[PDB]
């Protein structure tokens, strides 16, 4: 649900690329 | 990964690294030598002296952090040190410190180096 | 579930899809406990049995609120026989799923205590030994004791 | 503005040059196509939109290489950004702890940093230029306009730098020295981003307290980079980033 | 063997020992052997897992890290819940495979890798696989990568922790593939051989298969 | 719409291959700010003196009460 | 431990025995046969 | 219809997604070289008339 898209985002970017 | 040996294969005590790029730690390769004067790396017959050793830092969790940057180290990230200093920083600002400059000396200390004393540890892109 | 020869978790789950979707049965679940609790005499042990499993289920899923163990006040008149073997069964179970740890920590949390009011009774001292007699030929000896505990400081 | 990102990958990794020729070919082809190779191991394709995306990898897969690939599904490319001021100093002095540098941060107002990024404001401007417009524009301070250092990323990004120290900013022969090593970290800390490493947008830095190694030579020069770097992140982080 | 068997006047029973002491003095913690089929449990510490390694690469030698090629994990789990081939993990399985061979005179009997499977539990590696007797489980503990524990059908066994008497574990139950060729084939010969039976027979013997399936294996099935 | 259900053909299953949905689915900062806020000031008063007079004791006259003031 | 167990290494030299790469003209000795029966009889 | 014919991989690991609306068979037939891997013998759909 929406409160929580940036962690959601955030954490998938970082796991995706970042690390 | 970065932070396992590799007669062992499991987390490394006190880094070593090989001239020629695989690290492997001393309280292992100590004997290898002792028993076999080739390294696991190759079963060409290699030196022990020229071990050069490796500073690893540590953040506010301990993680192996590069020096500069303070990037906490993963699997994928690439990782180059100077065999000059000791140090262990980030491939990117190792480069975009002393590529961009001409400054090829270390960044953790004033130490000159030798623009062939950079051995890149490990680097998923090779 | 009831009639069957041995408990297995689908009618168990079942029920608590249903709960799970809607209210009218939990509702409908706690008016369920009330009632056969109250004439659960006239079930043979098996079926007995079957229902206090039944119940225990329910209550570790948390699809029952634990208010209702209101209902059993543990006295040695207000209960038959047939009621102290449900009671027995019922909580026996209870132990085995969560532990006696988890289990004793959801009975010793305090919102609960007017619902574990007559389970833990301590206004009257005859019914609060027998209880606590009870419990502990059943085997919850830690409950047991910290209600001795408050009741030899009481006098 | 490219925006849809898709990660591509050949099926045997033996294949991996042959795709490289091919990305090469598709970059040729399409004028706003921007590729990158991310360090994770992916090549990555930047485009517009679904369609945009579509007939790239068709002119990829059919014609310029006949090799089979493996194709994520699409995201978005993130910003990162505050919305608050920075409620403490994290402050870096350079590894020979000969130069600090305490520098906070906040959000800017959209109007500015739409300007910049309309070039309405371009900073080829002189400062007297630059002060007329920010002191009518924006209600700025005059001194402030006259602190204005930089833009940041590139030639024109969102982020501003400006530093306030008045008297120790009379030490303006140090800091007019490592005044452009000092604004080179700040772009790269603006164009990596702490958060995902995606770049950030519509920030000001300022700059508070600058202690200069006396005569700041190669230490200050090469170490002060990564310094200021981490001053930008950690005012970033301290108090309040955002997507 | 005699740590496992007990002293002759108090033995053991299956998978019991007398102390803890003499259960945890030893690599091999459980054995048991259906009537030519080897189940063997260790147990490894660091230096332990460590001197086996060594004395495997020094003399089977492995440079281009080959050692990952031939490993079988079961293809019947999902991806989150075989094993994942960490150099360390499959290493530790060969070593311990080409241990265990070497007890054997080659003249006497044999052990063979393509017949054989070994499952490594590792902090790289959560869940511990086997496959017993037609049954193919897996266990997955609840302090390791179980964020969200469930209750579920009854393919799920909660595994007890005797002393304090809570759940540690899981461990969840299939049919093993040959199990469910063995039945296909059952049927396959049911049709074959039906030309030559009548109705009531044909019947008679599906549901003979159908039980002697049902019976045994019973949630696995589910 | 078929997602990646049903029977690629429900030729060899001995069903129609129907597929409905589950029903059932449900201080230092501080004092950073301060010592900034009297050196705004101070950047403010120097300039607002200079403009109304840069005879340089004005400035430094009218910068010094200033920062005075804003100190006590 | 590891003591007491009898047998040492029995597999020193064993490197690969090259019959998985010979061709017997022989249907009954071939490696094909013998891999065939191994696998299907019992 | 009938099929027309009939291993690992690092991308589809289910911790680096980010689903937000379920891709479904429109889209993947909208859209046949962006939404599919392995795409043969696959007309081109679109139109705006």
């Amino acid at each position: 649900p929406a409160p929580h898209l940036a962690r959601e985002f955030m954490i998938k970017t970082r796991r995706r690329k970042g690390l | 990964p970065f932070d396992h040996c590799s007669l062992s294969l499991q987390p490394f005590v006190y880094p070593v690294c090989t001239p020629d790029g695989i690290v492997f730690d001393l309280l292992n390769i100590v004997p290898w030598l002792k028993k076999y004067g080739t390294n696991p790396s190759n079963g060409e017959k290699l030196d022990g002296r020229s071990l050069i050793k490796l500073n690893f830092s540590k953040n506010s969790e301990g993680k192996y952090h590069c020096p500069v940057l303070f990037t906490v180290f993963t699997n994928n990230t690439h990782i180059v040190a100077v065999r000059t200093t000791g140090n262990v920083y980030a491939y990117e600002a190792v480069e975009q410190l002393n590529i961009k400059a001409k400054n090829f000396r270390d960044l953790l200390t004033d130490e000159p180096f030798s623009r062939q004393d950079i051995i890149t540890l490990q680097d998923p892109t090779n | 579930c009831a009639q069957q020869r041995t408990y297995e978790k689908f009618f168990g789950l079942l029920a608590g899809r249903f709960c799970m979707l809607k209210k009218e049965y939990m509702e409908s679940f706690e008016g369920i406990f009330k009632e056969q609790y109250d004439t659960i005499h006239r079930l043979e042990t098996n079926k007995l049995r079957n229902v206090a499993k039944m119940f225990a289920h329910l209550l570790y899923t948390d699809s029952l609120p634990w208010s209702v163990l209101e209902c059993i006040k543990l006295s040695e008149e207000t209960t038959t026989s047939s009621s102290r073997i449900f009671v027995k069964i019922f909580f026996q179970e209870l132990c085995e799923y969560m532990g006696l740890p988890k289990l004793n920590a959801r009975l010793k949390d305090e919102t609960l205590q007017p619902f574990f009011e007559g389970l833990l009774p301590r206004d009257n001292p005859r019914n609060t030994r027998f209880a606590i007699n009870f419990f502990t030929s059943i085997g919850l000896g830690g409950l047991t004791d910290e209600l001795r505990e408050h009741l030899k400081n009481t006098p | 503005t490219s925006v849809i990102k898709i990660a591509v990958e050949p099926v045997n990794p033996s294949e991996l040059p042959k795709m490289l020729d091919g990305l090469r070919k598709v970059n040729k082809s399409y004028p706003s196509l921007t590729t990158k190779v991310e360090e994770s191991g992916e090549h990555v394709i930047l485009g517009t939109g679904e369609l945009y995306l579509d007939c790239v990898m068709h002119d990829l897969r059919k014609m310029y290489s006949e090799i089979d690939i493996k194709v994520a599904d699409p995201v978005v490319t993130f910003c990162e950004t505050v919305v608050e001021t920075s409620s403490l100093k994290c402050f870096a002095e350079t590894p020979n702890k000969k130069n600090k540098i305490t520098m906070i941060a906040e959000p800017l107002e959209k109007g500015l940093a739409e300007d910049i990024e309309n070039e309405v404001v371009q900073i080829t401007w002189n400062r007297k230029k630059l002060g007329e417009f920010f002191q009518t524009k924006y209600d700025w301070d005059l001194l402030a306009a006259r602190s204005i250092w930089a833009f940041g990323p590139d030639a024109t990004g969102p982020n501003i730098l400006v530093d306030d120290t008045l008297p120790s900013e009379v030490d303006k022969a140090l800091l007019g020295s490592v005044k452009d090593s000092i604004v080179q970290g700040f772009q790269w800390g603006t164009r990596e981003g702490p958060l995902c490493d995606e770049l950030i947008r519509n920030v000001k830095f300022k700059i508070l307290d600058a202690v200069v190694a006396q005569e700041p030579l190669h230490r200050g020069g090469g170490q002060i980079i990564p310094t200021a770097r981490r001053v930008v992140y950690s005012a970033f982080l301290m108090a309040t980033p955002r997507l | 063997a005699s740590e496992m068997a007990g002293p002759p006047q108090m033995p053991n029973d299956f998978l019991s020992f007398q102390d803890i002491a003499t259960e945890a003095a030893h690599p091999i913690r459980l054995f048991c052997r259906y009537i030519d089929r080897i189940h063997i449990f260790f147990r490894f510490t660091a230096d332990e897992a460590r001197d086996l390694i060594q004395r495997y690469l020094t003399e089977h030698p492995d440079p281009n890290n080959e050692n990952i090629v031939g490993y079988n994990n079961k293809k019947c789990w999902p991806r989150d819940a075989r094993m994942r081939l960490m150099k360390h993990d499959v290493n530790l399985g060969r070593a311990v495979f080409w241990d265990i061979k070497n007890r054997l005179p080659r003249s006497v009997t044999t052990v063979q890798w393509e017949n054989s499977f070994v499952s490594v539990y590792s902090k790289d590696n959560p869940n511990l696989l086997f496959n017993m007797c037609g049954f193919e489980c897996r266990i997955l503990p609840k302090c390791r990568t179980s964020y969200e524990e469930f209750t579920h059908k009854d393919g799920v066994w909660n595994l007890q922790n005797e002393v304090t008497k809570e759940r540690t574990a899981q461990c969840f139950l299939r049919v093993d593939d040959e199990s469910m060729q063995r039945f296909h084939n059952r049927v396959r010969q049911i049709l074959m051989a039906s030309g030559s039976t009548t109705f009531t027979k044909i019947v008679n013997k599906w549901n003979t298969a159908l039980i002697g399936l049902m019976t045994y294996f019973r949630e696995a099935v589910v | 719409m078929y997602n990646g259900i049903g029977l690629p053909t429900p030729r060899g299953s001995g069903t129609n291959g129907y597929v409905q949905r589950n029903l059932s689915l449900v201080p230092d900062i501080l004092d950073h700010e301060r010592k900034r806020r009297v050196e705004l000031r101070c950047l403010e008063l120097e300039e607002m003196m200079e403009e109304q007079g840069y005879e340089e004791q004005q400035i430094q006259e009218k910068v010094a009460t200033f920062r005075l003031m804003l100190l006590e | 431990w590891d003591d007491d167990v009898v047998f040492k290494n029995c597999a020193k030299g064993v490197d690969d025995q090259k019959k998985d790469k010979r061709f017997v003209n022989d249907t009954l000795r071939s490696e094909f046969h013998k891999k065939f029966m191994e696998k299907y009889i019992k | 219809f009938e099929p027309l014919v009939r291993d690992w991989n690092e991308f589809n690991d289910i911790n680096k997604i980010i689903i937000r609306q379920p891709i479904r068979t429109e889209y993947k037939i909208a859209f046949p070289y962006l939404y599919n891997n392995l795409p043969h013998h696959v007309h081109l759909t679109w139109y705006h008339t």
